[PDB]
């Protein structure tokens, strides 16, 4: 059993300095060699750092790695950050029973434009469908720039996780990121229950707007 | 016919260190290089003596096999005629030895995961062992300008643990090889 | 430079397994110092290790897909291929292949990977949509498309006139999600011409909506 954690979402606007890290929470992080891979929307991850300080053949300068194992963790110190570097970065290293333990992921989102909050809006279960077995509450998030949005939905008292499905977060025509999240709900659960919200946790914020039957 | 007790020797679960490595005289049972091929799959399966399809049909009077662990590139130093730190101090050949040295990957055998530190060989030494004899003592090794007689001043002991981890490289993975020796 | 490319089925069934192929052009599987992997991917998640193997026959598995895959290499052609039994509608991802280094002391950097393969495991044919609409609570009109299958489903407005649509979103039935929304300057802006029409294209079921 051994794990990597990264930040769920990193940011800084151009010519600044990113440090994207990853904790080990059991076994050790210098026992083993811990890479960093860059994967687009939309390709195959491809290698930044290797034997924990190293880069390939033509990878910029701009990229560093670094381990600290009294906090039992690593790093990707990035600096001087272009467009073209957004990307999710990847913590990718091994325990010791080989076993090659990925990180969870780490989406960088270098900005270009000022922040915004995610706007929300609730959508009633339209009865017309719930005469047909079917609930199906749907919360729509958007007018957020940062591309990466936790959303948090809660029943009358406790949070909704189960049989939840989310959409990954894209892009409208007013240059700001849009989500969904769909809640596979019946009208015997939206009877039962008598409140909802969806709220967005998002950079220092969370914006929650609820709905009743 | 009575087939040689092969299964004991790759088989065993419980190996010898190349610094000890189980000498067993093979005699008085026929050669059955069948199971041979089933207990491994023949990474360095190479003969210097006799050509391997002609294995069961030879006749010899006395034949050994030995059996130690070592890493990858150690392998290429078993054949006769080599020189290192395996070749020299845990193990020797002769010139005109006449036999087949059997080695293959046993990184998810002999491999643990906080290391296995049973496998120990000896690194230096003052002179170069005889073929087919064994060297146990633990007396520690000499390498300062008086005589220390515990560890002192450049002073060490003549063995060293195998970095043995499912993590390590194949050239520094656990290799069991095997040595079937034969006398005319 | 060696290159992989991924090989198989893009759409799997419950209870069958997934076999894809990874062909290696530019190396080589006789390659000892290498291990041979498969990746995993879900859509708007992180990457998952499925597993490597050895040329010699080391396999290593991931301690949560074990006893459901087998990776096997085939010396003849170059090539690896990944066996994933017992697929559930879980299992929908995109597969990747990739080597390791094993020659610098210590297992490394996946050096060379694949360009991705996508599978749905779903257990529907070409259903349609079962639209249902989705009241204002400035206020938005949606028309939820739930319930379909196939893959290029789209939702317009006024025959041209069409406003922001969402992608579709694979569930535990089986069956393609999709919400498309726009927004009301006023309240007493929904008896107006925000028709939403969607439809089927394997068949052509065209499905028009005005939320009244």
């Amino acid at each position: 059993e051994f794990m990597l954690t990264q930040p769920h979402s990193v940011s800084e606007s151009p010519e600044m300095t990113v440090t994207i890290s990853c904790t080990g929470s059991s076994g050790s992080i210098a026992d083993n060699y811990v890479q960093w891979y860059q994967q687009r929307p939309g390709s195959a991850p491809t290698t930044v750092i290797y034997e924990n300080y190293q880069r390939p053949s033509g990878v910029p300068n701009r990229f560093s790695g670094s381990i600290d194992s009294s906090s039992n963790s690593a790093s990707l110190t990035i600096s001087g950050l272009k467009t073209e570097d957004e990307a999710d970065y990847y913590c990718q290293s091994y325990d010791n029973s080989n076993v090659a333990v990925f990180g969870g992921g780490t989406q960088l989102t270098v900005l270009g434009q000022p922040k915004a909050a995610p706007s929300v809006t609730l959508f009633p279960p339209s009865s017309e469908e719930l005469q047909a077995n079917k609930a199906t509450l749907v919360c729509l998030i958007s007018d957020f720039y940062p591309g990466a949005v936790t959303v948090a939905w809660k029943a009358d008292s406790s949070p909704v996780k189960a049989g939840v499905e989310t959409t990954t977060p894209s892009k409208q025509s007013n240059n700001k990121y849009a989500a969904s999240s769909y809640l596979s709900l019946t009208p015997e659960q939206w009877k039962s229950h008598r409140s909802y919200s969806c709220q967005v946790t998002h950079e220092g914020s969370t914006v929650e707007k609820t709905v009743a039957p | 016919t009575n087939l040689c007790p092969f299964h004991e020797v790759f088989n065993a679960t419980t190996f010898a260190s190349v610094y000890a490595w189980n000498r067993k005289r093979i005699s008085n049972c026929v050669a059955d290089y069948s199971v041979i091929y089933n207990f491994a799959p023949f990474f360095a399966f190479k003969c210097y003596g006799v050509s391997p399809t002609k294995l069961n049909d030879l006749c010899f009077t006395n034949v050994y096999a030995d059996s130690f662990v070592i890493r990858g590139n150690e392998v290429s130093q078993i054949a006769p005629g080599q020189t290192g730190n395996i070749a020299d101090y845990n193990y020797k050949l002769p010139d005109d030895f006449t036999g087949c040295v059997i080695a293959w990957n046993s990184n998810k055998l002999d491999s643990k995961p906080s290391g296995n530190y049973n496998y120990l060989y000896r690194l230096l030494r003052k002179s170069k062992l005889k073929p087919f004899e064994r060297d146990i003592s633990t007396e520690i090794y000499q390498a300062g300008n008086k005589p220390c007689n515990v560890a002192g001043p450049n002073c060490y002991s003549p063995l060293q643990s195998y970095g043995f981890r499912p993590t390590y490289g194949v050239g520094h993975q656990p290799y069991r090889v095997v040595v079937l020796s034969f006398e005319l | 430079q060696v290159q992989l490319q991924e090989s198989g089925p893009g759409l799997v069934r419950p209870s069958q397994t997934l076999s894809l192929t990874c062909t290696v052009s530019g190396g080589s599987v006789r390659n000892e110092y290498y291990y041979w992997s498969w990746i995993r991917q879900p859509p708007g998640q992180g990457l998952e290790w499925i597993g490597y193997m050895h040329n010699s026959g080391n396999t290593y598995y991931n301690p949560s897909l074990k006893s459901r895959v087998a990776i096997s290499v085939d010396m003849s052609k170059n090539q690896f291929s990944l066996k994933l039994s017992s697929v559930t509608v879980a299992d929908t991802a995109v597969y990747y292949c990739a080597r390791v280094d094993v020659g610098g002391t210590l297992v490394s950097t996946f050096d060379h990977w694949g360009q991705g393969i996508l599978v749905t495991v779903s257990s529907a044919s070409t259903k349609g949509p079962s639209v249902f609409p989705l009241a204002p609570s400035t206020a938005a009109l949606g028309c939820l498309v739930k319930d379909y299958f196939p893959e290029p489903v789209t939702v317009s407005w006024n025959s041209g006139a069409l406003v922001h649509t969402f992608p579709a979103v694979l569930q535990s039935s089986g069956l393609y999600s999709l919400s498309s929304v726009v927004t009301v300057p006023s309240s007493s802006l929904g008896t107006q011409t925000y028709i939403c029409n969607v439809n089927h294209k394997p068949s052509n079921t065209k499905v028009d909506k005005r939320v009244e």
